[PDB]
């Protein structure tokens, strides 16, 4: 049942600073309907910032993976340039059942934490990551101080 | 000491470990009681990235910390 799934995550996530993630919903205080947020992994082209999440959790959760769309826009190979979308297979489309929203955007984080071309979403980013260790540096850390604020 | 595997699972791991230990016997224990392939096994440490012939030593992994491990496919 997706109603007794959601407030678990909810709750640990408010007994936690330390976790790093707000899960701050779109509509009032509803079950599914979440930015899930995090913040900024250090020493690296994408420290220090708030990083939203659009998220659909479908209908038979525990069961179903997160529909992970982002408002902030990101420069990375696995993670969307231009739409939104991500490319983490078992993250999105092959789920373990009893995964957390709170292990989830720390998954994303550490995504980020240290680039590869290896899971593909936006194919000129990972293109240009595979050519490139010098204008990748310009531009992911001026997308890191505008887009995640 | 007992250092804390982070899956991307739910079950968590216990990690038996001295700062000697090698990244691959990290990976082989990883392996063992949860299965999950070296290929799938992208680990992680605060600014960095666990690469694979390596000791726990190199990342300043202290006793009863927390390994970030990411299951990373080759297509969505």
């Amino acid at each position: 049942s997706r109603a007794k799934r959601i407030m678990k995550e909810i709750q640990a996530v408010k007994d936690d600073p330390a976790a790093h993630i707000t899960l701050e919903f779109v509509s009032e205080s509803d079950i599914h309907h979440l930015k899930g947020t995090f913040l900024g992994p250090p020493g690296t082209p994408y420290e220090g910032g708030k990083f939203v999440v659009d998220i659909e959790v479908p209908m038979e959760y525990p069961f179903k993976p997160p529909k992970m769309q982002f408002d902030t826009k990101v420069y990375h190979p696995n993670i969307s340039s231009v739409t939104g979308a991500i490319c983490l297979d078992i993250l999105k489309n092959a789920w373990s059942p009893v995964i957390t929203l709170k292990s989830a955007l720390i998954s994303l984080q550490a995504l980020l934490q240290s680039p590869e071309p290896n899971d593909p979403q936006d194919a000129e980013v990972a293109q240009h990551y595979l050519r490139d260790r010098e204008s990748f540096n310009k531009t992911a850390a001026l997308w890191t101080r505008l887009y995640a604020s | 000491m007992q250092i804390f595997v982070k899956t991307l699972t739910g079950k968590t791991i216990t990690l038996e470990v001295e700062p000697s230990d090698t990244i691959e016997n990290v990976k082989a224990k990883i392996q063992d009681k949860e299965g999950i392939p070296p290929d799938q096994q992208r680990l992680i440490f605060a600014g960095k990235q666990l690469e694979d012939g390596r000791t726990l030593s190199d990342y300043n992994i202290q006793k009863e910390s927390t390994l970030h491990l990411v299951l990373r496919l080759r297509g969505g």
